[PDB]
Order: C-alpha cells, then structure tokens, then sequence
C-alpha cells in the first residue's frame, strides 16, 4: 500500500506511550474499544475516560467507538449477550469473551 | 586506452621507439576514452536542452554535437612510446588539441549564454517549490501561471518567453506535465530530460534517499582515510606533519591557569616582593613581582609563536594606588639566574628586557566603566623565537606594569597584566610540545588519559595535546555523521568497545571463584554510553578517570570499527528511523499542498 | 502567455497541462558533472 | 557485469545453480568492467608519465601496461550463481586474485617511487608559478633556468637530471613548451599528457571555473541530502539521530541564566538566608544560599551529562569577609523537600551532597591579580546522570563555597561560584531536552520563533534548541555556499520566501476594500533581506519576534527551494559576478607578468 | 550518446524535425549509456550480495538482474531532435520510464530489506575488528565464535542465520576465509566480492593509502576553485558575493575598543559630564555620558544589522551610587548636532530615542554574586537600518543607563552597559563595510598588511577584514590539509615564497657594490616560517609589520602556488611520512593481535 | 551455529575455516555508489 495513503502503527492504544506522534483528525474505535476495558480489566467509563482525551490530544474532530451499553433496555438477549448486573459486564455468547459496559445516562454525562 | 595517439614514424613496423607523438596543424590527438565522452555528452545534453531558449534569442548556433569536435584516427595510444606500444586502437575517436580547444570555449561561451536564461527560469520555478518528498500535490495550472504572472519583476525572462522557457523548463521539472496535444490531457508520467537521475534522488519512502545516505558515507569515508583518523591512539612517534595542524592558534588567560596545570608557564611564589629596575627608553622604570605568585609565562617549553597579550576591559585600580597610574603597561622577558621558584630577591634577576612597552601611562589607556576604570583594548605582543633564548637556563614573558615609581600603595597590588586574555600562535608547525618538552613527534597512544581536566583547556596552542585533540575531532564528526552513535542501534561504534569490554573484564574474573559471569546487556549499555560520550565531546579521552573511554584498548579500537564500519554502509544506510522521517515529509508535502490550494484561490 | 505555436512542441497556456509535483521525481538537471584532474582524465 | 566470473562446473548446461565461482591455482578472476579500466589505467598513466626518470635512475622496470595484469577468460561473470547466470561474456578481460594484488603492490611501489621526485620536480616548478589565469605572460627561458640553477637547495633531484626531470616536467605543465627540434622554436600550442583536464580547469572568462562552480554544487547537493536539510522545518517528531548531533558540548556563566529563561536553571528566592550544615570528610560545612536568589543548576531537565564547572579568574574576596577564606570551593547537590521557589527555611532542604569539593580553602586558590585575589583556575566538576536521581521530585547542581564557620561579614556576600564558566557536555546523544523535559525526539516547527531573544543563547548543550540550531546551520552554509544570497539577484532562495510572502499578504488583504493591490517590488526586497539575515545569521529564526523568517511557511520553504535550486545550477554557475572576478585575475597576471619580467632581467 | 530516444516520426527520412521522442504506453525510453549501467549494476551487484539472506527469511524475490529493466530498442538518441540526429544507435540498450520506475522502487525496496540483516551483520563484524593495516593476524576461529555466542545480544539477526549471515559476511570481510570443502583447509587469499575495491584500500606501506591520499587531495582541489581561493589578494573591486559570506555574526565588548582601532565606533571625549534629559513612558529619564569618553557604535558606518547588546554577569554598583539602582538599562540612539568628539555639552545633543529600554528598574536586574552585583543575563537589542539615519550626518547607537535621578553620587560613575558582550549580525549580506564605509565590493590586496594588532580583532562581523579573513582561512585549510607545510619538506608553497624573496632580495642588491650574494639556505628557511606562520594563522597576513607575509607579492604568490600544486599531488602524496606511519600501523596491529590472543584462551 | 548444509556454500561451524585479517585486503562493500544529478546523467 502506498505509504503516504496508508499508515500501520503496531502496540496497543490502551498504553499511554503509543500515543506518541500519532496525529489523525478522526479516530474510530469499533470493534477493540470494548476488548481494551476487558483486557487492561478496567471499568468501561473509566477507560473511554483516558481514550476520549487522547483522541482529542491526538488532534481529532470526529469519533466512532463501538460502545457496549444498554440505551435502549437493560434487557438482554438469551444466547448472544449476557449483562451480568453485580458488575457492569457483558458475555457475549455467555463466556466465550466478556467486555465491562456503562450505561446510557452516567457514560453520557 | 588512454593520453595522445602515437604513430610508427619509422613505418610498418612499431617497436618502443619507431613511434611518436602524432602531432601535426591541428595540435595532438588525444586519446577520447569511453568515460571521457560521459563527461562532455553530460556537459552537451545540459546544454541542448536549452535549444528552446537560443533560437527564440537568435543567440546560439544550433545544437553542439560531440562528434563535431572529434575525428576517427588510429594508431598505438598510450602515455609514452614504450607503453603506447601495448594499446593498438583502430579508428578510435580522438580530439586534436586545437579542437579540445573549442569543444572548451565552445561550452564556455554557451555555458554564459544558459547560465544566465538559466538563472531566470530558476527565479520563477522555485518561486513556487516545485519539489516535495512524500506522495504528491497538485495546483491547478491556470491560477499557478495568472499568479506567476504577477509576482515575478519586470526583468525576468521568463515574461518575455513564457513557452520557450515553459519547454525548457518541462526538461527540468518533473513537475510541470505538459498537457499533450491530441487528447488535450497531461501524461501521469513526467518526462524531464534527468529521467533517470530525478527518478534517483526522490526521497524513496523506504529508506532516505540514495543520493543523500550514499554520499554521506563516502564523505565519511573520505576523512577516515584522509587526515588519518586510522591510527589515532598509536603508540608509537609520529611526526607532528601527520596531524596537518592549521589555522591553529589558541588564546587563553594566564596568571590563572596553575604551574602544574600546563607545563609552558612557571610562577614567582616567593615570599615578599621582587622590585627590580631597568633602563627603558632613557626612564628608569621598576618591574614588581607583587604580592601574589605571579604566574609568568616560561620561555623554554614555548615553540617559537607569536604571543599576543592583549589588556582590555580588565580593572585598572590607578583610583587607589596612585603608584599603578603612570606606568606604562608592557610585556617584558626575565632572565632569572637561579631557576624561578626558587628566585628569592632581585639581586636574582639577571636582566629584563622590555619586548614591548605600551606608549603613554596608565591614565590614558584606562576608561571609566561605572567607578572602576578598565584598560581600552590594547594589544601588546613579543615574537619569541625558539634560539634567541638559546643556553639561557632560565628566562620568563611576563605581561607585568614597569611602574616609574614603587611606593607603599602599591604593596599589595601585584601588576601582574597577565589576567588579559593572551593568545599564542604557533608560527612554525613543524615543532611541537609535550609535557614542557618540544619535539617533532608524538606519540599519540601517551597522550590519552595523561591530562587532567584542566591540563587539557590549559594545553597551549600546537602542543601534542591539542593536536591530539584535533585529531580526536575529526573522528569524532565521522561517527558523529556516518555512524548513528544517537539511538538505540547498539551500532559498529559502541560495539567495537563493547567486544572489548567482555574480553576485558572476562580476564579480571578467570583466576579466582569466578562468581560473576559476565553481563552483557549491562555491557553492551556501559559501552553504548562510552562510545557516545566520545562522539559527544572527543576531548574526554584525553582526562584522566574517564571511565571505558581511556583504558589502552578502545579508540585504537573504536576508529578501526568505525573504519571498517563506514566501508560497507550499502547505500540504503538512511533506513534508520526512515520511518519518522518519512511521516516528516508527508507532513510537509501536506502543508505544502495547502499553500498550493491558496494559489489556486487567490488567483483564480 | 501569449500564443506562439510552433517555436517550442508545447504551448504554455495550451490545453490542459498542469503543475504536479510528485515525490517521486526530484526535478533536476545536470550540476555535478565531474572535472577534476584525476577525474576527468 | 560486474563481479567474479563464474563457469558451468556441471558442464555444459548452465542452470544458474551448476555456475561455480572460477577460482583455481591464481585466486578468483574478477571482471573488470568498462569503467573500472579508466582506473587502472588513469593511474598506470600517471606513473608512466615518469617514464623519463624511471631509466636515467635504473629503478623502474619498463612501462606498465595494464594489459599485463589480466586476461581474457570468458564465461558467466555475476555476484552469486543466480544472476551472473545472466551476464554471458566471452572473451571478456578479468584479473585474477593474485594478479589484482601486484597491479596493486605495483601500482604501489611505483607510486612510492615516482612520489618522491614528483615532490622535487614540484619544489622547482611551484617555485616560479607556472600557472596564470587570465591572458598570458612569458619569461625568457635562459634567465628562468640560470635562476632556478640558484635558488633550488642543493638536494633537490632537478639539478642532478635537468633534462630527465624536464622531459617528465613538459607533460604536467603547459607553460613549459619544449622548443622543437627541426624549426627551433616553441609550438604556440602546449601539449602536456593532461591535454583535456587541463584544458578544463583553466579559469574560462565566460563563466569562473567549471572545475570550480561544479563542485561548490555537488558539494551542496551531498550535505542537502546528507544531514538531512530537507524536513528542516518538519511539524512532527523526529529521532535526535536525525540530528548527527556530534561534538557537541556548550560552556556558560549559570548565577547569570535567568529561570524562565532556560528551564534548567531554578533559583533559591528567598527572603532570607538559608544556613545549612553537613559533614564533609569531617569537618563541618555550612552552604550558604546567600543574600541574593543563587540561581542552582536544577537536576531534573538535565539530560545525564559531564558538568564541569569551572572556577577561575572569578573574584575571591576572601581579603574582606575573612568568613570566606578557609572554606573550601565545591560543586554540591541539594535536594529540597517542598519544591524549590518555594524552599524558605534550612528545614527545608532535605539534605545536601559535596559531588566534587575542592581541596585546600579559599586562600590556596586565590592569586592577587592587583588588590582583588582571583580564583587560581581549577575545575570542579559531577558527572550528573538521568536515574541517580530517579524519584527525587526536587533537587539541584549548586557550585557553592561550603564555609567552615558562617559569621556577620558572609551577611550580605552568598557564595555562589556558579559566576564562573561551567560546562556542560552531554553524556549520551540519544536524549535530548525541551523546555525542561528530557525526550527522544523533537518536533522542529515547534522550536521555531518559540525562544526569546537569549532562550537560545542560554540553550542547554544538546537540546532541541542547540539542534534545531546546529541543523539551520547547515542549510544556512548551503545556501551561503551555492545559491547567491549575497548580491541583487533575487536568488532561488528569496525566491521561494518571495512567493509565500505574496500568497499570504494576498489573501490577508481578501474580504474588506482591498484598498492596497500586493506591492511587490516591496515584496521581493522585503523577502531578499529576510532570505538574506537567514544565511546571516541561522539562529534568528528561532526567536520570536522576526520579520518573516518566523511565519510558518519559510524554512520550510526556504530549504525545498534551495534544495531544487541546487539541483539544477548547471556547470557555469560561476557566471556571477565572473566579470569583476575575470578583471581581478587579469588583474593578477598583469602583477605576475611584472615578477617574470624581473627573474627575466636580474638573472640574464 | 545519452538522452531519450527518439524516432523518424515521417518515416524513413530522418531529419532535424521529422523526429520525436519515441515515448508511448511504458512512458519514454531513455538510453542506458555504458557508465551509467555501471551504477545500477553496482547498486544490484550489493544487493545480489545478499541472496543468502533473502532466501533464509523468504523475502526478496531471486536476484535481480538490470537487465529485467531494460530493453533492445534502436532510434536517434539526443537531448533534441537537432542533436539526437547525430547519434543513430542500433539496438542499444534503453530502460522505459516505467521501468526505471521499478529498477528504482525495486533497488529502494531491496535496499531497505538488506540494510536491516547488513546492520546486524555489523554489529557483530565489527564487534571483533575485522581489519587491521599492517601485517596479519589471525584469531582460532573456534574462540572466536564460540565468544561472539555471547557477547551478541538476544536480538541480533546473526545468531537466528550464522552461515546464512557467514555466506553473506564472507563476501564483505576479506578477514573471514570459509575452510574449503574438498581438502577442509582455508585458502591464504581472501575472495570477498569486493575483490578489486578492498584491494586498492588496504593502506599500502609504500605510501598511507591511495584511497585516503586520492581524497585529500580532490578534497582540496575543490575548495580551492569553489570558494575562489585563487584570486585572494588580487588587487580590484569584488562583490562581496564572491565571498559567500554566510552565518557570520560576530560579538564584541565596545566601551573598550579604541576609536581609531575600529572607524565604526566613536567616543563622546568631554571635560565635563552631559545629563540629557528624555521623555521615555511618560517617566523623564537622564541619559549620562558621565566622567570617562564613553565610547558609542557609531551609526553610519554600521551594515544594517541587527544589534543585540547583551548585559550580563558584569558589574551594576547600585549598592554605592544609590544613583545608578532605580534607572532601566537601556539601548538608545543619540543624534547629535556637532559631529561627535566635538560635542561638548547637552545643547549640542539634538535628540535621544530609547531604541530598546529594559523593563524594571536596576535592582530586580541584579544579583548578588558575593558583595558584587552583577546583571541577570538580558538581552537589549535594536534593529539598525542603513536609511532610517538618511541625511541625519551625526548619530551613535549607545548602550547606556538612563537614570531617573542623576546625583552627585553618579558623578564619577559613567552608566555606559557598553562593557557588555555586544553581538552585531549584519543583516544583509550584499552591503560589506570598509575604514569606515558601507561598500558593495572589497579590494582584497588593500585589506592585507592594512589593519594593525587590533584594527582585525575589532573588526566589524562582515567587514572587508572579516571577510578578507574568512577567504584566507579556507586557503590556510587548503595548505594545511592538502600541502605538507608543516615538515622540512620544503613544499610547494613555502616554494612559492622563497623564490619571491630571491626576486625581491635580488634586486634590492642591485646598484652599489653588491657586497652580499644573495643567502638560500637562510631564504629557504625564512620562507619556510612564512608559509608556515601564514597556514598557522592566516590573520596575521592583514596585519601591518609582519615578516615577509605582508609584502604585495606573497598570498597573490603563494595561493597560486599551492593552486598548480594541488593539481599533481600524484595519488601517492602519502608517501610523506609513510615511514613511522607505517611503523605505527604495524605497532597497532601488534596491539591487537594481543587482543585475538585473549578472545583465543578466555572462550576456548 | 547449528549445521545448516546446503542453503548456503559453506557452514559456519564448518571444517577448516579461519578469522584472519590481512593488512592487505581492508573489507569494503560498496557504500559510496554515485548518484548526483550530474553524475548519475
Ligand atoms: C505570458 O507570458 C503570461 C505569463 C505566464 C508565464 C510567464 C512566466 C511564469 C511561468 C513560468 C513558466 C515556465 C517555467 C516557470
Ligand atoms: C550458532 O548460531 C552459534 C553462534 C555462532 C555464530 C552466531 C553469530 C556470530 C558470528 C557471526 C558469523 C557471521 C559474520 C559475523
């Protein structure tokens, strides 16, 4: 690929040394952004709270991130999503991967 | 084949005499080698490109073909009858001396005549840097050219030709595609006629750009056997030649720098004062000696400079002791008969002689500075010669007041001038000094770690330390530059050091338990930062107690790693952090292309 | 930019042409040509 | 081709895997290319030349053919198996291993040999100037000889073979023409053996010298590419090795620096005075922290150097407050509690280390220079690095006095000898620092008219801002070097600065009356001068506060046009100015054709 | 030929316009010239190298022949349709834009691929000195390896392919012989790829190193045609250009220069003091011009620069005069009516402009440094332009004090901050400056043996002088470097002198009884310290009353000289000195012979 | 230094082989190719 059109940065952006030199104008976190709370066992709004500032730092004007929390109901899904609610958590197909989530209102706010 | 063509005078047979230079009315013919005809093909083509520009002026005379200035003779060619003997060329191509003439005036006269058209056309190109690095960037063609039209002054020539230097230009700048004629569209592809070597220098994303990482190393590799970094720690004498020391000549601030700390310079501690006298110029004045040590410059240990003592801005207390005041300040010899530190009182003092007096007293050389008066800036300054101090055991510059009168007020002042800032000039290279010796030879290897701190920034100008610092300096910018001695590449330099450390500290622990086996990663670190504190400031390893750095091993090691190191760089050596550096230059091919877009606006 | 036509096999103003740098060709003509003594024979 | 030649060991068919290096009884046959001939035989060329002092000094051994070293093998000559399977040459001309090694010895005894009386023939030749540079200029041959005949030293080698030194002579210079034998008289032509290089490097009217303004380019192209000029102003982080910083250790005068001024450099600003004890060796010191703020080396943003803090020459005034005199001179740490500015009472201090005191008090040191004791000149000094002080949020390099009894007369004196000229020299390249942090990489546009007029000159050694200094530096000798920043000719380089100009005071005027159409005139000189104090002084634009220079878009655009200017200058550059220049060295052999009219009468 | 290729576009005729570059869907063909395949086969040739590699890893792609990116086309090959008609070539060898696309990408590509593995190769060649330069040396290859086992760190690439990286080692390192196969012996020659190349480096005891010696002396050839060191002291006008004269801006300390030691600096000498008064922020100042003469920059006479007095670590006594504290230091300019050094009191001052004042008073400035407060390192500083001080004959820019209150307590205090380091930098390159005036063009021969001591050290940055002195400095690192002044080798340039001091000495004997035949071994000699005291420090030739060195024929000489003897140097000029340079190569060798002993018993 | 066999002519651990540096032949390659616009073409 072109190098100019297309950049590939290896580590992980959980760590705040990769965001080193890296400067894009919009960021997109789908797919990894629920993954990374689970991996660094953090708490969901507590991990976006140090993505978000970054993205911002990293000089960006728009934001994707495939976030897990339940806007529309706190109802789940019997085989694909488990929301454990003792703690903010999902099982994604109860077991094979599970990813902490916020709420609608507090990770709103 | 090579040099002028030879012919058989004697005929037929050619042996290595019945030959001759084939001269004749047109001059020799020399010799036109295949590379030779590169050379002045390369000088022509830059010239036929401007074929646009030299019919448009009437100036010129159609295109300079290099097969106007040759012929197609044949005979022996070589440098002399004996060897051109062994070089039988059939029809080669050679040029007579009168033609080397033209194809030399000829490609003068035209290089006036481009060189300037040449210059125009540039004023106007760059005047819009017509060159990034990183991906591309347009800037459409109209605005771009309505602009140009504006910001260019009235005596370019660029606005009287605009498409006679446009297809001149065209050749030169793969950046302007001309649109072609039947399609009415440019062409992706850019054909100036440098295709090759354009297509060379572009900074290639994967590593810096050939042109550059290729140069940089046989620039390196130049010095490396050039000024003869190779053998810089060698412990053996080396004539002081070997070091080509040049616009060499350092300045200090004696009357400071300590005895001990650099050999070229003995003090008076004795215990009152030393006032002598001396007849200069009809009036008697009294040389002092003061209160304190007097640190005087010594005269043997001295290679005949040019020492130049000048006394500026320092304090002139003649508010005080009035006794300071009219005595003219100068530079004056002293020829002791007992060895200094361990002259006593002036029936000691041989003689003295004034080498330099200032005219006019101290209260005209001074100047009011805010309460205390300095000295205006004056230079004294004696010739020393190597045997006009010859047998004379004992003798000292000394940069002191000849005060016209000694009195009370000035028994404690010490007019010792000395704390001006003198400065020696070596006036004969080839004589050298050591320790307090002079000599014709060093022996470089003796030099390193045998300074002090200070016995090095005490050294005096053209003595083995500094050139043993000199040289140390060039070597120092050829790992500085070729070498990335600056990141964590634990590169040829830090690792020629690093195999000695091992080998080294590997002995100190055979012989007894042996309960450390060896390091390494701390090794390889420990060396890392030693060959970069060289690169960082090459002195060092001149100071006693520098760690790594002085041990006998390394230098003489680093150099010859170094050396092998530049001797295989490959070209692609700019692939260190190629990476940065490249997303460096889309970042200004980015901005670059956000001017082109206000061009492209402003001037619609 | 006044039409010329046939002086040079291009017009400056002519249809379509366009200014374009490409990182990829360093627009450059011949400085370095080699004549020292040794190197040039 | 190019590399070894190489032969179906397999017979026959040649797979590309069957080929085998051709070695044998003689080492290994190399190909010797086209190019690689010039050489080889540019070199044998110059040694035959001597040809003449070769047999009337029976050393020597005949003429060296080239063509005597190797041979004409034919097979499939590459650098491995796989692509020397492409390169079929039959009969093509290569020199085996051991042959390369005596065309080499050879080459290098000869050299030796010829080497020698090549210096003779020199001493002689240089020692009348054969060589003028504008019209000609003759010298009567009997006087030149029967004057020679006297200066020359009797151990020259020109007076033992006149006419064998001679015959060697009329082949290197075109000023001696040899009269010939049947018409006795000269030729008008001069056919030395260089017949083209010569012809050359005559400086041509027309434009100075091609030799000459040929290399100034080349020489500036290396270095564009090399150090890396292009991405001078780069926005984004870049590797300190993209910098070479090499030899690079900067010296000041800190108790001086203000704070804001250079970030490494905290003050204690305190009311009062700070009195704290420690034992050193013993005895008992007090630092004192004086009246004034004492300025203190900070040790965060300190990237692990050597300093050196140097004591000499600095006032002692051990004569009025005895206090001073019996303390010991020394470079100490000291780590605060609170943060300093802010660090009020001795409570506060944490605790204090003497990292290098000096031996012998204040009054060992001093040396009376006229009244006023001075500092006998002496280094102290720490070797600082980046994790001895890992954790420890505040401590700070003082180069203080450590007083063996503090009394009333220290009230109002504070013992800093941070007055004195410290040294600091970076002891490990790869990190640098900015603005007080220590980092890998900096970010050029960011240090751009970002310092203030002495937030560079205070400049710690080896920090963005000494490398976005020592970087500018480069490109300013570039420009300085090729492009003509120094006469009326709105160079390439305030070309590109003109363009920016323009574009930007275009569109500042776009929206509102634009009651003042862009000037021009105003704007290329306004733009030649900014262009100009660049080359002037590089540093500049770093300073904030510069007219052009410090806007965003020169630099970065400067050097991309200097860059393609460099890239296209021609040959006859030298066409500046080459008028007064060609007037000036007519100028000179006009004088010089004075001296051989003298030679010409005192020796007849 | 070289170029494009172009072809009868009309057919079969052939004409200067019935051509046309052959270009089509691969882009253009340019011809592929005999030496620049030299090139490209040397840059594929390093990368073949590496096919042991590329295979191990997977990468590359086979080896890569040239002759995959070329083709067999045949046309007219010019820079234009006129000049191409003279080069028919038939089936020559051409690369298509397109392709000398990838032969480019492709050799960019590789070059990355290999420069990684080639520097892990490094770091372990190197890291044991593969090459000495004198004699052998061997090292029991077990050891050796069985020791780098070690040493290398975990992340190398040489312990993951150790003969995969040997195979492609053995090529570089003519140290490493692999053992034969068929007789299990190694082979006493070396056969590195590098065959020829490796041969011709190896520092041949004959003479140091043809490599190195070739250099040094191409290196100088440069320079001495570049910058324009011949015509140094040719006697008629000279742009400044000439010159390039580039980073120059250098610092003085005024208030201690003489008037008539520098014309761009004049004294205020009056009997009394001369308060002024001024409205500066409201606040009514009073400018001084106290007891002492108070030297001022003069304006005219003054390169629009830009002036940056710094005022630092030097003396402010507000502790005595409480006068002098509570007044901001200040730049300011001073228009007089009456010239200077004839103007007497206030009335005479017409007007004085605060150009620069230093926010707060003096006692915030300060800093006590032991009883002596000195100024906190600040910067004043002005922008000076030619044509702001039009028509105005008299103004002086002065550093002063600017009192809010003068008293009798300043009445002997003299408040000029002139003692400070000031720094001018002209700014603007084209305008030099001469005995006072602002020029465009110098007169070299004037400015030689003119100026005095001083009358050079106070020179003006970018004045005649200090630019009369930047050109003999890069003509002494000529000498310096290339000729051997520096050895009793009476060399081509103390030649140039000698036979000038005969000439001279010769004549001035003639008429009267010519009781003294000229000396020789006394003129050799006295010249030999000419040239020499010159290549020491080349300076002194502009100061007046220097031996020999300052006469109108020497430099015009000497330079001349040293010119014809750069262009013969031979290639063997190393042979000086190649004795002990030799013996010292050998005592290197020796050295690190020792060194493979222990690497040969620690890892047995 | 594991035995390879044929990937590469000789094996590293192989029989018989010698470090052995000879002032004679200094190792390397070749880093300074010439490319500069004038030289290049
Ligand atoms: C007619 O001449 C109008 C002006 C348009 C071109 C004048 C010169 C400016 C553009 C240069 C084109 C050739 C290379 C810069
Ligand atoms: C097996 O790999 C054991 C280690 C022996 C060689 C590893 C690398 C060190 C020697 C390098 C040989 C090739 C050129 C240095």
């Amino acid at each position: 690929f072109d190098p100019a059109l297309t950049a590939y940065v290896q580590g992980d952006y959980s760590t705040a040394a990769f965001w080193n030199g890296i400067r894009c104008d919009s960021a997109t976190a789908i797919f990894t952004i629920g993954a990374a709370a689970a991996a660094a066992g953090t708490d969901l709004i507590a991990f976006v709270q140090q993505l978000i500032p970054r993205i911002v730092a990293a000089g960006g004007t728009r934001m994707w991130l495939q976030l897990n929390t339940p806007l529309y109901e706190v109802s789940s899904l019997p085989d694909l999503i488990e929301i454990d609610l003792r703690d903010h958590v999902y099982r994604f197909n109860g077991g094979e991967r599970v990813e902490p989530y916020a709420d609608p209102v507090p990770l709103q706010q | 084949p090579t040099g002028k063509l030879w012919r058989p005078v004697g005929t037929s047979v050619a042996t290595i005499d019945s030959l001759a230079i084939v001269s004749d009315r047109f001059g020799q013919y020399s010799f036109v080698n295949e590379g030779m005809r590169e050379t002045f093909s390369k000088a022509l083509f830059d010239i036929n490109m401007w074929q646009p520009l030299f019919q448009a002026t009437k100036t010129g005379c159609g295109p300079i073909v290099l097969s106007s200035f040759t012929t197609t003779t044949s005979g022996y060619v070589g440098a002399t009858a004996g060897d051109a003997l062994d070089n039988p060329v059939t029809n080669g191509v050679f040029i007579s001396t009168v033609q080397i003439m033209n194809l030399q005036r000829t490609i003068a006269a035209r290089m006036r005549d481009v060189a300037l058209w040449q210059k125009h056309l540039d004023t106007a190109m760059t005047m819009l840097t017509p060159d990034i690095s990183a991906g591309s960037a347009s800037c459409n063609w109209k605005s771009l050219l309505a602009f140009a039209k504006d910001i260019l002054p009235l005596d370019n020539l660029c606005l009287t030709y605009p498409n006679e230097f446009y297809n001149v230009a065209i050749h030169r700048y793969p950046a302007l595609k001309p649109g072609n004629p039947d399609t009415k569209l440019p062409d992706a592809q850019a054909h100036p006629l440098g295709e090759v070597a354009g297509a060379f220098n572009a900074a290639t994303s994967e590593v810096g750009s050939l042109v550059g990482s290729s140069s940089t190393l046989s620039q390196a590799i130049s010095t490396m056997a050039g000024k003869d970094l190779d053998l810089i720690e060698a412990d053996t004498p080396l004539p002081v030649s070997v070091f080509t020391p040049s616009l060499a000549p350092r300045s200090y601030r004696p009357a400071f720098i300590k005895p001990e700390d650099a050999k070229w310079i003995a003090e008076f501690n004795n215990s009152s004062l030393i006032r002598k006298t001396l007849t200069y110029s009809g009036a008697t004045y009294t040389v002092q000696l003061g209160p304190g040590p007097t640190r005087v410059i010594d005269m043997n240990a001295m290679i005949d400079s040019v020492l130049t003592l000048d006394v500026s801005g320092t304090i002139l207390p003649y508010d005080t002791n009035p006794d300071l005041s009219t005595s003219v300040p100068a530079f004056v010899l002293i020829q002791t008969s007992v060895p200094i530190q361990q002259v006593t009182t002036a029936a000691n003092i041989t003689a003295i002689t004034v080498v330099s007096a200032a005219g006019a007293s101290a209260i005209n050389l001074a100047i009011n500075v805010r309460g205390q008066p300095r000295f205006n800036m004056l230079h004294l300054q004696a010739t020393f010669e190597r045997e006009t101090i010859t047998g004379i055991p004992y003798i000292y510059g000394l940069g002191t007041f000849l005060i016209p009168s000694p009195t009370s007020s000035s028994n404690f002042s010490n007019p010792t001038l000395m704390d001006g800032l003198l400065t020696v000039t070596p006036v004969l290279l080839r004589e050298t000094t050591y320790k307090g010796e002079v000599v014709d030879a060093i022996v470089p290897a003796t030099v390193m770690a045998n300074q002090t701190s200070e016995e090095v920034a005490s050294a005096l100008a053209n003595d083995a330390i500094v050139l043993v610092s000199n040289h140390l300096n060039k070597l120092a910018n050829v790992v500085g530059d070729a070498i990335p001695v600056a990141s964590r590449t634990d590169d040829s330099a830090t690792s020629a050091i690093v195999s000695r450390l091992a080998v080294q500290h590997k002995l100190s622990q055979v012989g007894q338990a042996s309960p450390t086996p060896p390091d390494y990663p701390l090794l390889w670190r420990r060396a890392k930062r030693a060959a970069s504190m060289f690169v960082s400031n090459p002195s060092l390893a001149l100071q006693v107690g520098i760690p790594v750095l002085t041990q006998s091993g390394m230098l003489s090691a680093l150099t010859s790693g170094v050396g092998t190191a530049l001797r295989t760089g490959s070209l692609g050596k700019g692939v260190t952090d190629a990476s940065e550096k490249l997303r460096a230059r889309q970042s200004l091919t980015v901005a670059k292309q956000a001017f082109f877009d206000q061009i492209g606006s402003l001037w619609p | 930019g006044n039409v010329q036509t046939s002086v040079n096999t291009y017009n400056i103003t002519g249809d379509g042409n366009s200014f374009t740098p490409t990182s990829d060709m360093t627009s450059t003509a011949a400085p370095a040509i080699d004549l020292k003594p040794g190197v040039l024979n």
